[PDB]
């Protein structure tokens, strides 16, 4: 579930996956998941 | 003089949260940063570590 446009550009070219357990959560994948391309949310219709 | 001693006293405890975000600053600096003998070595063996 990505943003659009970034706020700051990572600039250190380094190897993520070694670091793993460095932060909470994360996914990695090879290309085309066909998840990331899918368009979902949750709406509430009517207020009373 | 009670208002003299007052300002004397809002003047100490108000400075305070200044090196008080100096003190913090480094109380999580120092969790953060492993012993660079355990890590000299470590960042020479990345990507192969399958």
């Amino acid at each position: 579930r990505p943003a659009i446009l970034p706020s700051g550009q990572i600039l250190s070219n380094i190897e993520v996956h070694s670091h793993r357990a460095l932060f909470d959560i994360f996914k990695r994948f090879r290309s085309d998941d066909n998840n990331l391309y899918g368009a979902e949310f949750d709406a509430l219709l009517g207020t009373y | 003089r009670a208002i003299q001693q007052l300002a004397r006293n809002v003047q100490a405890v108000l400075d305070s949260f200044e090196r008080g975000t100096a003190d913090q600053m480094l109380r999580v600096l120092m969790e953060k940063a492993p012993p660079l003998s355990l890590l000299a070595p470590f960042t020479l063996y990345e990507g192969r570590l399958a």
